[PDB]
C-alpha cells in the first residue's frame, strides 16, 4: 500500500482510544488530572 | 480544605477537635453521637466537624 498521513482528528478525553481510559485513581494524580473528571469534552486550541 | 477552626456561629475552637474526632467514627465504634464527648451541646458549631469535607488529602497529592 503506502501508509500516508491524511490530516488530523481531535480525540475525546477518556475514551476507548484515549491516553487514559484504564488508568487507576492513584495514577491519575501523577498526571495532574482529577479522578472526578468524567470526560465528555475536547481540548481543541487549548480550551474545553 | 481542613476543618474551619472556630465555629461559624460561636467561637468554640474546632481546629483542635478533629485529629481526635475522626479517631472515633472510624476508630472506636461510637456513633455520630460520639462527638457529644467533645463538648458539643450547641447545634451549632457541632455541625462543623460533621458537615465537613477533608479536601486536602485528596489535594495534597499533586506534588510539584
Ligand atoms: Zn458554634
Amino acid at each position: 500500500p503506502s501508509k500516508v498521513f491524511i490530516g488530523k482528528i481531535p480525540i475525546m478525553l477518556r475514551s476507548t482510544f484515549c491516553i487514559l481510559n484504564g488508568v487507576s485513581d492513584s495514577e491519575l494524580y501523577d498526571l495532574n488530572e482529577c479522578p472526578y473528571d468524567q470526560g465528555g469534552y475536547f481540548i481543541i486550541n487549548g480550551s474545553e | 480544605m481542613i476543618i474551619p477552626i472556630r465555629c461559624f456561629s460561636c467561637g468554640k475552637v474546632i481546629g483542635d477537635k478533629w485529629d481526635t474526632y475522626l479517631t472515633l467514627l472510624q476508630e472506636d465504634n461510637t456513633e455520630g453521637e460520639a462527638l457529644d464527648k467533645l463538648g458539643l451541646q450547641r447545634y451549632c458549631c457541632r455541625r462543623m466537624i460533621l458537615t465537613h469535607v477533608d479536601l486536602i488529602e485528596k489535594l495534597l497529592c499533586y506534588n510539584p
